[PDB]
């Protein structure tokens, strides 16, 4: 082990480019298709488990990953990027928040420490940029509810709602026809699903499709009864059941 | 496009690793060494190609001995060979050291193996231009191997590398046929020194001086031990006589 | 053009060419194998070749057994398929110390796929040629196959095969549980589930095996084991009927 | 403080009760000593409060961690694995003194753990400067295939030997139930046998009777 | 070795120029204009967003300012998240200044450290520089209103008004144009506004592709407030100035 | 403590008492001291309980990392990493363990490493402070070779000896019995081993 | 000798309905001799009220850092941090030096802007949590203070009240106290506003 | 061009380390050096350059120990910095174990030392060539150390450049001065023979000749100027 690479591997080109962030936002282009809404009492963020083989168990792959019982994660792009900036945003929200101040992070500061990650892989010696975006969907006290976009370069914006990977300028210009300000939760998922039906290919049940919400607390997903200010986590990912039914629509 | 032959770690468009394989032509053009695994030991032999009267006979002594147990030799690169043995002694040692038993055989196969591979990981470092034969008794009888400059080894019942490899692979080939109940250790040695001289033909514009060494559970206790005195000159005699 | 063919970062097109590599380095052992599972057992099986006559068969294997209850076979050059191995060892023996469980299957993969992934991001390391699939019974899941690859993928399988005639295998298998409509070999015997491992690689493959051919490795409830050539001469017995 | 565990046949309870000393000073008259490693796992600390509070925290947290990566339910023989190799490290300096109990998907748990590192398993188990009045009841009182509420008895009762006995030990009783196949119950106060009496008057002043020099408003927001 | 790969980002051109600084300034030409402009009673900053989507959510949105200190914010053009970590370390320079003096950090002291920062990727480490280029909108008791810029060189200057990012030479030529020192802040607002409506290369100046904040003080505390403005606040100066 | 490893004809048998005191009160009345590192390696446990359990931890942790490499460990390898750590880190340690194991190829077999760091192999070992009482009595009762009966009463006797004089000692008796047969586990009671 | 007993001083906290109060000693000194008779020991970040008694140059100290701390914070997060994250936040900070503390013994005040309920805490010099309802004391008078609150104190006071019984725990467990007194100041705290009061007490 | 010689972590396709053969070339170039063995002792002779004739003659000759010591063609800081590390090799020998360091065993380590010089980044071999003489345990000993990791023993060798005629000579006489046991006299001059079968223009002067001796009852010692008239 003798590191060499100590130097940048993104550098500007002359026009002014970061040519391997742009390469980097090439490959989330050609993953597949994830998206994000926000209703008043919730977000939803989706996603298609496109199986590798029917050999494959995909419920042993969640697409969507719990960062904090309050935040919520899926991409589009490079699979192994994703797994491994999950593990390292769990462990954030605890050393550098939940082991400072008793909380977790509210969403936007659990974002912001996402996007510092991925902004360091743009400029440190020897690596290359991550090639994923993230949705990051959340609730916070003072905050509500948040949909944060995160990209290869580090930088992060809130969203109404929107869509990364493959029909991405389909699906947003489907999006801000059917999002309005007073959409409930149950009408999100709705026009989530709707979306999501464009850019599925072939079967389109809740076995090739992945759901989870950013809404109510869920005290029968504590674990414990005991302490009343503690009522439970308000990220919940659907079953194949759940998603069916809603599909009767 | 083109170039992937210039740094260590990089895999060409078919998946290979060109610097290995330049190393391996370093080897091949070493001397030959072999190794011969008997029924309770095992033997080696080298080419020592004589370049001069001016070198001292039996003075540039090329196989090496691991721990107490354990013999190596080696074609190509010799002090790559060396640098190798080296840092088998002290991974030797350190298993010794804390498991008080001295290496097994298949262990310490294992040691060099991962430490050859490690050389082709990074473009730091170039790939060990030399093919190691080695072997010795451990608590599960005799074993023999030969480690590659990708960091590849196998057991052999025999093993051949170098120059005169491939003459060698088939008197081995032939040997193994013949004797699918066992060769005796100190009818290896004579066979081994035949070897030697039939290999010495790819290279019969120079002289060369013969290495033998053993490790057999009942001529040497289990212990790696040199050739010497009569029992050299009794198998360079058998030599001379089948060549004829 | 470019070096971006060389390292690890990305092409314009925003892929990575040594990945991309690496992947046909698995292949270049010729070795097929294939992973099924039973009741409560689970088998790799994987061809055995011995091309020189100079070689000691016993030596000879892409079968290993890094844990008790952890089996991984391994396609691509023994070199990597070596350091591989050693990690997982190491990992899994670490694992045990520090949470006082035995590492499971799919937990160990998710591990080496992790580290399979670094090498994918650090330009100083290329990755590994090699496609590692892993196999036991485990505790809280059940018998489990899962597999990784260079990209630094991993997926849990219900069976799976590998190497160059990889696809033949797979759709021979595909189709078999097409009709079975359950994802396991409905078998309590892991011998009968070695045989019909053992069977669908004779037809996916066209090829007849002697007991020297193939390797094979059962992971039972805390032990995963290596058939010799015997028991595996007995499974190819019972096959011929 | 006074901390006991006791295992019956479903599952396993811990109890505690709720007395902080400063040398002779009662501080808190409900301290809460009862602490969470994670939902199922729970932990009665004995020893300095920093470090109780300090060492499940923080075990609790790379607990969560664990299970967020391996996709697993936490389970006892984990947090006692990092718990004694932490403190451990520390030869003792961190005076951590812990009964860990819980239910997993390979059973139900109980052990102690000490400051040093050494742990212990058993059926009943008692720590805590009551650890003595603690534990002779448990050893008059316990049986094989204890019920749930004859094992909440067992365990509120030994807490009680302290709180009488003990001086160290006071106060309320804290306990928590965890059942195999169910959530665990956190009964905060379970008991609460020493309520203060009436006082014999009320101590308001009537309002001016305090001196006072100066007056001003505090700006909170800038 | 690794040689190869490296870019070298921080060695002259046969000019004397810093290769990667200039093609960092090129990057940042294409980024959002910002404008701070400095006034008798106050300073205002305002800037355009390169993001623009209806179902982009702008209440909870920043990209351009950013609050440094209750005395110094600062308009930021380039790679965002280039800017927010140089942004952070601007933070915490400000509280070390505040622990050690128990004063709030000069903007001038500031500025230069983060600006020092800034250089040091020009000079060693083999790392891409930041793209970004601030303007830094503050007030201290010695200097009293302050503007100043830094860009990816290391370099900071002091402006009575100034901008960054795209159409800077079109910008500064309009301002160097209509300013005065008598100007008042009601009239600073109008002009920063009425620039960014001349260089914007889209169709017109919305609320929803505008940030704007101003330094000044609440006429009854001799303090210093920070506003930054409301996306309904930003619509109103929008009919208000005229641009409706 | 009591502890004490026997080997005899078949193979090995590792016994304890129950005891761990802090002080005089009884901490523990029913602990166990005989250790598994490996499947037929097994320790008995003696000093300071946070050291001797970290200690075998880690001895459990290099053996399973042997084994996965090179195949199972010999008793003498098991006591080689013991001495190691006990040896090397002599200044932070108060433990003292007795080692014992079975192979096919060398039978039962006995290693006791004391305070030292010295490892010593024995037909058989006592240590613990409730040693002290049946050193004459072992010395005069230890015969080579004795059958599993035998020996399972010749431990049963001096472990009762030594609980009877040894306060640092008592409740229970434990043994580990190790044959090519495997691993059995055995205990007596107070009210069976007083009155012997 | 004991660092705990070298400057002196006291902090008593308090909670009424919908009210919190927070009092201090002004005193400072150097063992026997009195130095300072204005050093305060309750400082505030937003609405937050913290006292610290124990070690002055780590009173300075923590005071020092506790603004540093809450000022990255309302810059990264845009509130105004709240009493019940204060608590954690301190409780952390004091561990981050469990083997060589600080020597302080700090109290919390306040009132939870979006809650409304009131807050008191306190802690010893390596961050346990006392999360006590009542009334919080610390100092060297701590013994005194705690006889004086048992006895006074009865819940749900209106501020003014809440005013009497605060001051008049603090002033007379000051006088029982060779470390504390030289002067005292009570905080009254509402959402609404807070009030500064300094008591007239006995100057030996 | 060649892409294969910019560095010694690159092998070439026909599995050569150009850079360390173009360090060979340097010895090559440097002045030449002769040494020659009998049963009894081993003598090194050897050519001086100068620069101008206003310059010194280059040392060629370096002592390690009593009992040790070698003559350098080549870059010569590098045989500084070898022999250097040998004297510390030969110190510690005598130090711990109160043992004078096999000339066998000086070899080994200059090798292994050279040997990690070619293959690692960043590094370059060793420019210079060695012959190292010593009279240890075991007798008299010549060693030639080239920059490859190559050490020999022999009973004669010359190293650099046009060594080639005393390397011939030295073939012929081998049997002749393998017998000089017990007369250093008679074994330099065969040296100092040897030496002018390399010698093409220039003759040896008092100025430009250097030699060693070492040996049975001769600690290592080292002749210039007056002390080599007599064999010239
Ligand atoms: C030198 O070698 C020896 C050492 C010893 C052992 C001496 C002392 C034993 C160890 N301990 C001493 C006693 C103290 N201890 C603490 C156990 C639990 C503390 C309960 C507790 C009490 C409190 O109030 C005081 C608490 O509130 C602060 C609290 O926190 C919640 C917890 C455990 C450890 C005994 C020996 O034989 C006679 C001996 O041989 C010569
Ligand atoms: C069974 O578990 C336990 C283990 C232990 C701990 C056992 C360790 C004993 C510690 N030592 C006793 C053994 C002996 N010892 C040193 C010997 C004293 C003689 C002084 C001496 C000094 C020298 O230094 C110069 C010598 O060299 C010349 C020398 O010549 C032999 C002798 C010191 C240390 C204690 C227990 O409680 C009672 C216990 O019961 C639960």
């Amino acid at each position: 082990m003798t590191d060499r690479y100590s130097f940048s591997l993104t550098t500007f080109s002359p026009s002014g480019k970061l040519g391997q962030i742009d390469y980097a936002l090439t490959a989330v282009k050609q993953g597949v298709t994830s998206l994000g809404i926000k209703a008043t009492n919730g977000v939803v963020i989706a996603t298609e488990k496109k199986s590798s083989s029917p050999l494959a168990m995909s419920e042993t792959l969640s697409k969507v990953s719990l960062l904090t019982p309050d935040i919520g994660a899926v991409y589009s792009g490079m699979g192994p990027d994703y797994r491994v900036l999950v593990d390292k945003s769990r462990k954030v929200a605890h050393t550098s928040y939940k082991r400072i101040y008793g909380e977790y992070p509210p969403t936007k500061l659990l974002v912001s420490e996402v996007a510092k990650i991925m902004q360091e892989a743009t400029q440190s010696g020897g690596v290359r940029p991550f090639g994923v975006s993230l949705l990051i969907a959340g609730h916070d006290e003072f905050n509500g509810f948040s949909l944060y976009q995160v990209d290869p370069s580090g930088s992060y914006f809130p969203w109404k709602a929107t869509a990364i990977g493959k029909g991405s300028v389909a699906a947003k210009t489907f999006l801000e026809k059917r999002w309005n300000d007073e959409l409930e939760l149950e009408d999100a998922i709705h026009i989530a699903l709707l979306t999501l039906k464009e850019s599925v290919e072939g079967e389109f049940n809740g076995d090739t499709i992945e759901l989870a919400i950013i809404g109510d607390e869920n005290p029968d997903l504590l674990g414990y009864t005991g302490i009343p200010t503690d009522k439970g986590p308000r990220f919940r990912k659907l079953t194949s059941q759940e998603i069916n039914d809603r599909l009767e629509a | 496009g083109t170039g992937y032959d210039l740094s260590n770690s990089v895999f060409s468009p078919d998946g290979r690793n060109f610097q290995v394989e330049y190393a391996v032509k370093a080897v091949e053009n070493g001397t030959t060494s072999i190794g011969i695994k008997c029924n309770d030991g095992v033997v080696f032999a080298v080419e020592k190609l004589i370049t001069s009267k001016l070198l001292v006979p039996q003075k540039n002594v090329k196989i090496q001995v691991v721990d107490r147990h354990i013999g190596c030799v080696y074609s190509g690169l010799i002090p790559d060979g060396r640098h190798l043995v080296n840092r088998g002694r002290e991974e030797a040692a350190s298993f010794k050291k804390l498991y008080k038993t001295p290496i097994p055989i298949p262990a310490f196969a294992d040691r060099l193996g991962q430490y050859v591979q490690a050389h082709t990981l990074y473009n730091s470092v170039r790939p060990f231009g030399v093919s190691t034969i080695f072997g010795g008794v451990d608590k599960n009888g005799a074993h023999l191997y030969m480690l590659e400059p990708s960091g590849s080894y196998w057991g052999y019942k025999g093993a051949a590398t170098g120059k005169g490899r491939q003459s060698a692979k088939a008197e081995l080939e032939k040997l193994v046929d013949h004797h699918p109940e066992g060769l005796s250790a100190r009818e290896a040695v004579k066979q081994a020194a035949k070897i030697i001289y039939l290999a010495h033909e790819d290279n019969k514009e120079k002289d060369f001086e013969l290495e033998i060494s053993w490790c057999s559970l009942s001529e040497t206790n289990g212990l790696h031990k040199f050739v010497k005195g009569d029992l050299l000159q009794e198998a360079i005699d058998f030599a001379q006589k089948e060549i004829n | 053009a470019g070096y971006d063919r060389h390292i690890t970062i990305f092409s314009p097109e925003g892929r990575l060419y040594q990945v991309e590599y690496a992947f046909k380095a698995t292949n270049q052992t010729n070795i097929n194998s294939l992973a099924v599972r039973g009741k409560d057992c689970t088998v790799v099986i994987s061809q055995k070749k011995v091309p020189d006559k100079l070689l000691d068969p016993t030596t000879v294997s892409y079968i290993f057994c890094i844990s008790r209850t952890i089996g991984m076979v391994v396609n691509g050059p023994i070199p990597d398929a070596r350091n591989a191995a050693l990690r997982a060892k190491a990992e899994a023996a670490e694992f045990r110390y520090k949470y006082g469980y035995d590492m499971p299957c799919d937990v160990l993969a998710k591990r080496m796929a992790n580290l399979s992934q670094i090498y994918t991001q650090r330009a100083y390391m290329r990755p590994l040629g090699v496609i590692l699939t892993f196999v036991s019974v485990d505790e809280e899941l059940g018998p489990s196959i899962y597999k990784t690859d260079p990209a630094g993928y991993y997926v849990g399988y219900k069976a799976t095969a590998t190497g160059p005639k990889q696809q033949e295998i797979t759709t021979n298998l595909e189709n078999h549980f097409k009709k079975s409509k359950i994802d396991h070999i409905n078998e309590e015997s892991w011998e009968k589930v070695v045989e019909f491992a053992i069977t669908h690689m004779i037809d996916a493959l066209g090829t007849e095996f002697s007991k020297n051919d193939l390797e094979v490795g059962v992971a039972t409830k805390d032990k995963f084991f290596t058939l010799s050539a015997e028991n595996i001469e007995e499974r190819l017995v019972a096959i011929a009927e | 403080t006074t901390i006991v565990g006791v295992k019956f046949n479903n599952g396993v309870v811990i109890a505690a009760d709720t007395r902080s000393t400063q040398g002779p000073i009662v501080a808190d008259k409900n301290c809460a000593k009862l602490h969470r490693i994670s939902p199922k796992i729970w932990c009665a600390g004995a020893g300095t409060a920093a470090d109780t509070e300090a060492v499940t925290q923080l075990i609790g947290s790379n607990i969560e961690l664990h299970s967020l990566y391996t996709s697993r339910e936490p389970r006892v023989v984990s947090a006692l694995q990092m718990l004694k190799q932490h403190l451990f490290k520390y030869q003792g300096h961190i005076g951590a003194y812990l009964i860990v109990a819980g239910v997993d998907p390979t059973g139900s748990h109980l052990f102690s753990i000490h400051a040093h590192g050494s742990t212990d398993v058993g059926y009943y188990l008692s720590l805590g400067s009551g650890s003595l009045a603690a534990m002779a009841v448990l050893e008059s009182h316990w049986k094989q295939d204890l019920t749930k509420e004859e094992a909440i008895k067992l365990a509120s009762d030994a807490i009680q030997a302290g709180i009488w006995n003990d001086l160290g030990s006071g106060s309320n009783v804290d306990v928590c139930v965890m059942e195999i196949g169910k959530d665990a119950e956190y009964l905060r106060n379970y008991l609460t046998p020493n309520v203060r009496e009436e006082k014999q008057k009320s101590y308001k002043f009537p309002r001016g009777t305090t001196a006072v020099l100066k007056e001003s408003i505090v700006n909170i927001c800038d | 070795g690794s040689r190869r790969y490296d870019s070298r980002t921080t060695i002259f051109s046969p000019e004397g120029r810093l290769y990667q600084v200039e093609y960092a300034l090129e990057s940042i030409s294409h980024a959002g204009t910002a404008i701070g402009i400095m006034a008798s009673d106050g300073i205002v900053l305002a800037a355009e967003r390169k993001v623009t989507s209806t179902l982009l959510e702008q209440d909870t949105s920043t990209e351009k300012l950013y609050k440094l200190n209750d005395k110094i914010a600062v308009a930021v053009a380039g790679l965002t998240a280039d800017a927010e970590i140089l942004i952070n370390t601007a933070r915490i320079h400000a509280q070390n200044y505040l622990k050690t003096y128990n004063e709030d950090i000069p903007v001038e002291i500031l500025v230069r450290r983060l600006s020092d920062i800034k250089q040091g990727y020009t000079q060693h480490g083999g790392l891409r520089p930041f793209g970004v280029s601030f303007i830094y909108a503050g007030y201290d008791d010695r200097y009293g209103y302050q503007l100043y810029t830094s860009n990816p060189s290391g370099n900071y200057t002091g402006w009575k008004a100034i901008s960054v990012g795209a159409n800077t030479s079109a910008a500064q030529t309009l301002l160097q144009m209509d300013y005065k020192d008598d100007m008042k802040v009601d009239d600073a607002i109008e002009l920063a506004l009425k620039t960014l409506s001349k260089t914007t290369d889209s169709s017109a100046l919305t609320y929803d592709r505008l940030e704007f904040a101003t330094i000044r003080k609440g006429a009854n505390d001799g303090e210093v407030y920070q506003k930054i403005f409301k996306p309904q606040e930003i619509k109103d100066i929008l009919v208000k100035t005229g641009i409706t | 403590t009591s502890i004490m490893a026997v080997t005899f004809k078949d193979g090995v048998i590792l016994g304890a008492d129950s005891r761990t005191t802090t002080g005089a009160y009884i901490a523990n009345r029913v602990t166990d001291k005989l250790t598994r590192v490996h499947d037929k390696i097994w320790c008995c446990r003696s000093g300071s309980a946070a050291d001797t359990q970290a200690i075998a931890d880690i001895v459990q942790y290099h053996l399973e990392l042997y084994t996965s490499q090179y195949g199972t460990p010999s008793t003498e390898t098991a006591a080689s990493v013991f001495k190691e750590l006990c040896y090397e880190n002599k200044d932070n340690l108060t433990a003292g363990i007795i080692v014992a194991g079975y192979d096919d190829k060398n039978k039962g077999e006995v290693y006791t490493i004391p305070l030292g760091g010295s490892v010593h192999k024995l037909p058989y070992a006592i240590a613990g402070s409730g040693s002290t009482f049946i050193y004459g009595y072992c010395d005069k009762n230890f015969r080579e070779n004795m059958s599993k009966e035998e020996t399972v009463d010749f431990i049963k006797h001096s472990l009762s000896q030594a609980i009877k004089w040894d306060g640092s000692s008592g409740g229970v008796i434990r043994m580990v019995v190790l044959t090519a047969a495997g691993v059995e586990r055995l205990i007596f009671y107070p009210d069976e081993y007083e009155q012997l | 000798s004991d660092p705990s007993s070298i400057n002196g001083g006291i902090v008593v906290a308090m909670t009424g309905k919908d009210c919190v109060a927070i009092a201090c000693d002004l005193r400072l000194g150097s063992q026997s001799l009195g130095v300072s008779n204005k050093f305060e020991k309750i400082f505030h970040y937003g609405h937050v009220f913290l006292g610290i008694t124990g070690l002055a140059t780590d009173v300075t100290t923590l005071n020092e850092m506790f603004r540093y701390k809450t000022n990255l914070y309302k810059l990264k997060e845009e509130r105004a941090i709240e009493p019940e994250t204060f608590t954690q936040l301190v409780s952390s900070s004091l561990y981050e030096r469990r083997f060589g503390p600080y020597f302080v013994g700090p109290v919390v005040a306040g009132i939870n802007s979006k809650s409304g309920k009131p807050f008191i805490a306190g802690f010893d010099l390596i961050g346990c949590i006392d999360e006590a309802k009542d009334f919080i004391v610390s100092g060297t008078a701590s013994d005194q203070l705690f006889g004086m609150c048992e006895s006074l104190y009865e819940p749900n006071l209106e501020p003014e009240d809440l005013f009497e019984t605060i001051s008049q725990a603090l002033l007379n467990a000051a006088d029982r106290d060779a470390l504390s007194g030289w002067g005292a100041v009570v905080y009254i705290i509402k959402k609404d506003e807070v009030v500064k009061r300094y008591l007239k007490m006995r100057q030996d | 061009r060649n892409n294969y010689d910019g560095d010694t972590v690159t092998f070439s396709p026909t599995g050569r380390l150009f850079q360390v053969e173009y360090a060979l070339e340097a010895i090559k170039q440097g002045s030449v050096t002769v040494g020659l063995r009998s049963n009894t002792h081993a003598v090194l002779v050897a050519l001086k350059r100068n620069a101008d004739e206003l310059s010194s003659y280059q040392k060629k000759i370096i002592k390690c120990d009593e009992h040790m010591g070698l003559s350098l063609a080549g870059l010569a800081p590098d045989a500084r910095v070898l022999s250097n590390y040998l004297r510390q090799q030969c110190n510690y020998s005598s130090l711990v174990f109160n043992r004078k360091l096999a000339v066998e065993r000086a070899g080994h380590l200059l090798c292994d030392k050279a040997q990690k010089n070619t293959q690692s980044y960043g590094g370059r071999p060793y420019g210079v060539g060695l012959l190292i003489i010593g009279y240890d345990k075991s007798g008299a000993h010549l060693l030639e150390f080239q920059p490859s990791g190559n050490v020999t023993e022999l009973y004669g060798t010359a190293i650099g450049a046009r060594s080639q005629g005393a390397k011939t000579y030295l073939e012929r006489t081998l049997d002749t001065f393998i017998k000089i046991d017990g007369n250093p006299d008679e074994l330099i001059k065969a040296g100092v023979e040897a030496i002018s079968q390399s010698l093409r223009d220039e003759s040896l002067t008092v100025d430009n000749l250097s030699i060693a001796i070492v040996g049975k009852d001769t600690p290592f010692t080292i002749y210039d100027g007056e002390a080599v008239a007599k064999y010239i």
